[PDB]
């Protein structure tokens, strides 16, 4: 029930990096985990992976788990049940195989047996 | 598990598991002081073993009714509850109809007992 | 599915609210009471509420407002079997010694139909003149006399909350007086507080843990104090060195006037010491935060003898140290001593028309304490803060703003696919 | 219904309907009366809801029992008892076996938890 | 029978008989004295039945449970126990284990009402 | 077969303890507010306990600890109300009469300004010479005149446990203080228990069956006093013979001191009497069981004037009597009377500095009671025992050795073959 606003349009080259970012509000961002989502042209969805606000824990895909790098700060509390906080993405070999739209997504739950699915969406970033 | 309101901002679901932890630690100056808040504080414990007892719930620690989940107090599904509010965040929500359903536990008692007291003139 | 309502019994649930607390101490008699007491738990359960954020306001907390009027309750408790000095609501003939006059006065003694002619030593805060003199409350106050046999000593006090209460603590490292505090725990009972009786400087209080926090309300409000609290106390030396004497003046049947008479030795002067080093490195943090809030130069200056003075309380006697030598600088091996003065005649806390005498203490007086807070007040192109003090009870407050009193409601209704026979 | 005490002059049969009415409002100078009210409301309850636990009725507002109604109590119908006395006509009737009763609605309750503790011995 | 804890010094058998002979009578310097007392003793009386209450046996005399007897408690016969040890010579014997079985009973009843509420979920 | 764990509820099993007891009595108004006590129940509920044995101990019994600090408290809280005389600790003029002096002395009257000339008679031990004398306590404590209309008399008190906890009698006719009694019985409270104040002879007091004991702790420890418990009574009768006259002196408005004023008729002494044969049986007696306890030759003789004489109370006034004709003897009609003085100013029980007035009882004074007991103390080839008392507290000590608190803890658990579905 809050925004995930991203980062801008950032397009670099192949072989560099490139940080995306995440800023969370409205609702605890330690309760629910973000995961990261991108479509490109060339494929369609393709579930890249989550972090844990809480548990510091990250789980992604074998397709990128040697390339991304994936982080969290910690939510500056606003309420009792709202915060805001922040996720990081970034990507290690680079090309234009990767180019796409970008978003990150809020967990669904916190238990059970969907407390990860991505339910709550952010805005999307284009890259290279 | 986890102490006393350990599962405060827990999960319904998990928070609803080993309830006799906020059960056991529920019950001059300094000495009329002191004696003033050991009287209120067996008040408001009898309070609640009075709501328990006109429920049929006199003894349970979770305890299942027959009044009907009506939708105009919480349009939420089980599973966007037990697995997602905390137990301070539901009752929040239903604080308003608090009222309304203690008093549908007590004509639902009182009419088990009456229909029980015709079962066993037979 | 179908929905029913099932009801819960003990969820962790509570809602703000107001009770009576009571005291638990550990353990002749003092003042506080503290052996009536319950013994305090020696296992002091702490439970961390885990993933839980509560809102804390240090400033409209009540139990400082509870506290506060306990300490008040104890005062006037503590002196009703102590005996009543208005027999010496009379006229004195007081000479000097060199400050304290030398007074003689005729007084009823034992039999009431005799008088004697004894003499005392008053200090000039205690008398003023009518030459003839008397003592400065006989035109406002009846007075009694502190029982010599109670004690004035802080004791450890723990405040707990009562069956089916819970106080919340709050276990930030930098949390400052309001806000939410995202690390939590309940407790039965509050710390060891020790209820000083102190002004503008905070005596034997609880330090603060990494670096030092300041607090406020509306810090950008000038009528507002400022409590500083230390995170690494600054040793202060007080002492009263002059060797005096006790005379026992029986005034009644079985009311004895506990005086002061005659200075064995040396005649000297009441003072304190605190490291100039020690309290050049905290005066320097003490202006590190008063940047992070503003953002000037930082001047201090002595006040706007009660509140004038650092008044506390050393072995027996109420000390009034004047702390001009303290707060004298304007920021970007040697003793800092203040000349303190003793009173004998405390207002207490009111003015309804009550006061106190408090008897002398025999021989040499000095006492080592630890300085952890500090009560501001700000007032151009510079901000200057003055040692403030406000009120008593932002003594309690410098301690109690960890804790905050909420009422369990253990009764819980939700629906669940579940419905009896 | 009526309210509290609201059936008090009705007749027994509609008096003993809704009796979770007059079950909720059962539980210096100015203080300490105050507070000598407080406590013995509550040792005047508890003492109610010890005589229904040792009678196997801790819970219930109607409750049968193993008793046989002794006609030397009262040689009267239960027509004549539940459509016409009143709940205050009637226990001026009943008033000196009162104390009797009390004695065997105890022994009728430990001498069934006492077969019932051999009924689980199998 | 034999009156108020009159069979102190009798079999455990003997004095199990009739429980409800104890269980009646558990419930300014001498007013303050006396409320003192009377305020204490509606304390450690409702702990006793707090205790019953999350043990599944509000209500209760004599209460069988789920938890085994571990014989590391008392490797005795139920034969040299209720004909020959007296109930204070028992609960000596039993006095180091007193506070380990109050913490299985109430964690066979926190998992009993939470079976039966699934139980009921059909 | 196989066992599992049966909770059973109000098992009898019971744990030593120490809790606030209270009273029940019968029934102007007493010094011990009897009045307010709960109205002692008619049916007394004595249940004997078959096959029990218990441990009692009559000298670590905590109910005579807390019956003697009751009677100190409604000592202090009888003389509240009451007028205190504090403005007769004035010089006095006194003369004499043959004894009582005949003091005069002036005195502030209901008028603040107005002075009178009063005379009144004061005892030798009321009065200490300065000729001028004075009051005995005007150099010691204020002094509290007893109201004219609180009475001193011993009232039956019964001692109850709360709800939850147990009183533990002992029918052994032969019981010695400490030990295990085969004859255990629960009560709901103490018999009649009368706080009879009395030194070095029990007046009053509950006999024995059978024959007379003697108890003690360490009976060859010669620092620790015997209570001796008679079989049956020896008759005592005492007066003051002499007929004196009550004044009333309006001393303030309102306050109206009650003293003493000419003696109609003969002058005599104030004295008692006990019957030289029936002491001569019960002396005795009481050297039967010295042997049974010693070996050698009983000798009695005086004490080593509150403690040294028979001190009580006789229709209101309190006496002081000379025991020496009574602890005269060596073992192997006629009236013995002792001479006894008279006080109207006692310390009670403390010295803190509170001292009563009894007010004079008009008229002349005779009483008759019972001595029931008596506090011995032994100190070569002879033991020689002489009249002690020791402490108040073996007054009631003396009354409460039948007695012990136990607290009800009516949870059990035991395995039976039962398990529940
Ligand atoms: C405070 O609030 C936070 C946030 O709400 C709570 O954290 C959340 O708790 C829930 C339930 O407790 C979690 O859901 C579960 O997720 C696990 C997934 O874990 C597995 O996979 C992980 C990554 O692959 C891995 O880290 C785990 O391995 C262990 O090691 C890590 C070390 O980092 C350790 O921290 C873990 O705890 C693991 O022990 C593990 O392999 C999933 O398996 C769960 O499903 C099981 O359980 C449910 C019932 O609970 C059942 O229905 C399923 O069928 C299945 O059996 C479950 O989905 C959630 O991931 C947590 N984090 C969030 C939401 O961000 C925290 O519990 C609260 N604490 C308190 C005290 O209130
Ligand atoms: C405060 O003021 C008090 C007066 O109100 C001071 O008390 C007085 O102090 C002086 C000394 O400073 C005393 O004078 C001394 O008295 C002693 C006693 O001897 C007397 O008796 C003998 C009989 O044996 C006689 O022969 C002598 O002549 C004396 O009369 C003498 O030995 C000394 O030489 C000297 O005279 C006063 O006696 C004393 N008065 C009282 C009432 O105490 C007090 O010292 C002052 N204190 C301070 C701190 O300033
Ligand atoms: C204790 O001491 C008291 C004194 O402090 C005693 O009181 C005094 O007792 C004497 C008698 O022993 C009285 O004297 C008598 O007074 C009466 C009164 O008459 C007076 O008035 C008339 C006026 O009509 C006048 O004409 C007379 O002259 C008298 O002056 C006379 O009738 C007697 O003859 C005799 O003089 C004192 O009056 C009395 N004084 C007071 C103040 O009471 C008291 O008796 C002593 N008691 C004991 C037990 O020893
Ligand atoms: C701060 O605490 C110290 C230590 O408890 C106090 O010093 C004690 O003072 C009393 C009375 O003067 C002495 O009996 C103790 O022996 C002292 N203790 C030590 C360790 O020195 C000091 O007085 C307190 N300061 C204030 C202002 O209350
Ligand atoms: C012992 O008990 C007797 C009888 O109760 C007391 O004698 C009573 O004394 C009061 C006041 O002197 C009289 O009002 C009663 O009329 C007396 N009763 C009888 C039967 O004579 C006696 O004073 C008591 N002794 C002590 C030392 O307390
Ligand atoms: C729900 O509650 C409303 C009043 O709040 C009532 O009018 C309605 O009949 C209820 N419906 C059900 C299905 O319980
Ligand atoms: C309860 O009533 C108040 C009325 O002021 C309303 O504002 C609030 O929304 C109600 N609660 C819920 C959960 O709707
Ligand atoms: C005491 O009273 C007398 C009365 O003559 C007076 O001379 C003397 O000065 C008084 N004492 C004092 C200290 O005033
Ligand atoms: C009492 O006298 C002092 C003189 O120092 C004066 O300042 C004060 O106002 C007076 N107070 C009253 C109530 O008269
Ligand atoms: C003052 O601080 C020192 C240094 O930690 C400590 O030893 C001492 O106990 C403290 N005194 C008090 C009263 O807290
Ligand atoms: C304390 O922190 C909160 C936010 O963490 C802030 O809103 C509040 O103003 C702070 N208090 C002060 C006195 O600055
Ligand atoms: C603080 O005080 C200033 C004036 O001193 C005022 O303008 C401001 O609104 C206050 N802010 C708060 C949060 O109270
Ligand atoms: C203080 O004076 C007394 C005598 O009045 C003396 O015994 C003691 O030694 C003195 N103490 C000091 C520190 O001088
Ligand atoms: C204060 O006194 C203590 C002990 O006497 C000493 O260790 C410390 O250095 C002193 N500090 C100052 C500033 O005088
Ligand atoms: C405090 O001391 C300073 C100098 O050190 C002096 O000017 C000032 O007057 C003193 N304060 C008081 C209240 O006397
Ligand atoms: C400072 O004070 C302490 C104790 O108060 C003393 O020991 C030390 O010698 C003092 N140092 C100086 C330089 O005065
Ligand atoms: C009825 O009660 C009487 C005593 O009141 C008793 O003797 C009789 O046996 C009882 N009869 C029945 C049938 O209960
Ligand atoms: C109860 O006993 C009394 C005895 O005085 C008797 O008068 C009365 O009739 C009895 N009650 C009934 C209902 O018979
Ligand atoms: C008996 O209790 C011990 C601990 O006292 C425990 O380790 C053991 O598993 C228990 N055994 C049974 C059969 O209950
Ligand atoms: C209970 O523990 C104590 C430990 O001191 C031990 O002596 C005693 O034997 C134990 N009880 C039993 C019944 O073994
Ligand atoms: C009363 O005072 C006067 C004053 O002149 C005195 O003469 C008389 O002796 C005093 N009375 C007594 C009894 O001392
Ligand atoms: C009071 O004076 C008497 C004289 O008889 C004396 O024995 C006693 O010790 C004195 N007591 C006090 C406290 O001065
Ligand atoms: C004293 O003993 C006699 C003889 O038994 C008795 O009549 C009398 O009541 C007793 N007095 C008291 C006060 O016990
Ligand atoms: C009382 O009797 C017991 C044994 O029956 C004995 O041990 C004890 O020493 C006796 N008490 C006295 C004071 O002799
Ligand atoms: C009794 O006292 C004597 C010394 O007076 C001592 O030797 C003996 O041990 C004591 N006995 C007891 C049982 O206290
Ligand atoms: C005592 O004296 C009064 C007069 O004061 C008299 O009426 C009464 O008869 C006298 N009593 C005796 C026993 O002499
Ligand atoms: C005591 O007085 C009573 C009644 O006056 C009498 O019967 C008894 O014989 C007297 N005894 C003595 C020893 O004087
Ligand atoms: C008691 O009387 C004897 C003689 O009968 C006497 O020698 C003794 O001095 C008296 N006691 C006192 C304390 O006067
Ligand atoms: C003994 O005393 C009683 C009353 O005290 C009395 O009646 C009797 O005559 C006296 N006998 C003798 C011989 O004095």
């Amino acid at each position: 029930q809050g925004q995930l606003v991203q980062s801008g349009a950032t397009t670099t080259k192949p072989g560099s990096s490139v940080k995306i970012s995440c800023k969370t509000s409205g609702y605890r961002f330690n309760f629910y985990h973000i995961n990261w989502i991108r479509q490109t042209a060339g494929r369609g969805p393709e579930w890249m992976g989550w972090i844990s606000p809480y548990s510091g824990d990250k789980n992604l895909a074998p397709a990128f788990q040697d390339r991304v790098i994936m982080t969290t700060d910690t939510e500056v509390p606003v309420t009792s049940f709202t915060s805001t906080g922040a996720a990081y993405m970034e990507i290690r070999n680079l090309t234009s195989d990767d180019t796409g739209t970008y978003f990150c997504a809020k967990g669904l739950l916190r238990d059970g047996s969907s407390t990860w699915l991505p339910y709550l969406w952010g805005q999307g970033t284009l890259l290279t | 598990i986890l102490g006393f309101l350990g599962a405060a901002g827990s999960t319904m679901g998990a928070a609803s598991m080993a309830l006799t932890v906020q059960a056991r630690l529920l019950l001059t100056v300094w000495g009329i002081k002191q004696l003033q808040a050991r009287v209120l504080a067996v008040e408001r414990y009898l309070r609640d073993q009075q709501l328990l007892g006109i429920w049929g719930c006199s003894g349970k620690i979770i305890c299942c009714t027959n009044v009907p989940w009506n939708d105009s107090w919480s349009n939420k599904t089980i599973n966007e509850i037990w697995d997602n509010m905390t137990w301070m965040q539901w009752e929040k929500e239903i604080d308003n109809y608090t009222q309304h359903i203690y008093t549908l536990l007590e004509v639902s008692q009182i009419q088990q007992e009456k229909n029980e007291q015709e079962l066993l003139e037979l | 599915a179908k929905k029913w309502v099932t009801v819960y019994y003990g969820v962790p649930v509570w809602k703000e609210a107001t009770t009576t607390l009571f005291c638990a101490s550990d353990a002749v008699h003092n003042v506080w009471a503290t052996h009536a007491c319950v013994p305090t738990d020696p296992n002091p359960q702490e439970i961390v509420l885990g993933n839980v954020t509560e809102n804390f306001n240090m400033w409209k907390n009540n139990m400082v407002e509870q506290m506060h009027e306990d300490i008040i309750s104890l005062w006037d408790q503590s002196l009703k079997p102590c005996v009543k000095l208005t027999p010496l609501c009379v006229t004195l003939n007081c000479n000097n010694v060199n400050e304290m006059k030398n007074c003689s006065f005729n007084v009823t003694t034992s039999i009431r139909d005799k008088i004697k002619k004894e003499y005392a030593l008053f200090y000039k805060l205690d008398v003023v003149p009518l030459t003839n003199y008397r003592l400065i409350n006989c035109n406002t106050s009846v007075i009694t006399q502190a029982c010599p046999k109670v004690s004035f000593e802080p004791i450890p006090i723990h405040y707990c909350a009562p069956a089916g209460f819970a106080i919340l603590k709050c276990n930030s490292k930098t949390f400052n007086g309001s806000g939410p505090c995202t690390n939590v725990s309940t407790v039965q009972c509050t710390h060891g507080i020790r209820p000083v009786v102190s002004t503008q400087l905070l005596l034997n209080g609880s330090l603060a843990e990494e670096e030092i926090v300041i607090r406020s309300e509306n810090i950008t409000d000038n009528a507002k104090t400022i409590i500083v609290q230390l995170n690494e106390a600054v040793e202060i030396n007080c002492t009263r060195p002059n060797n005096n004497t006790r005379k026992s003046i029986h005034i009644g049947p079985g009311r004895a006037f506990y005086a002061t008479g005659d200075i064995i030795g040396n005649i000297r002067q009441a003072h304190c010491n605190i490291s100039k080093a020690r309290w050049n490195e905290t005066l320097g943090q003490i202006v590190a935060k008063l940047e992070e809030q503003f953002p000037k130069t930082i001047i201090f200056n002595h006040s706007s003898p009660e509140i004038v003075t650092h008044s506390f309380n050393c072995g027996g006697e109420f000390f009034y140290c004047n702390t001009t030598p303290l707060f004298n600088s304007t920021w970007n091996e040697q003793n800092i001593t203040l000349q303190c003065r003793i009173k004998q005649i405390i207002n207490m806390w009111q003015g309804v028309g009550k006061a106190m005498y408090a008897p002398p203490i025999r021989g040499q007086i000095r006492c080592s304490s630890n300085i952890t807070g500090l009560l501001l007040t700000r007032d151009n192109g510079t901000e200057t803060f003055r040692p403030g003090g406000g009120n008593m009870r932002d003594n309690w407050r410098s301690e109690l703003y960890k804790y905050k009193v909420v009422k369990i409601e253990p009764l819980g209704i939700a629906p669940t696919a579940c419905k009896r026979r």
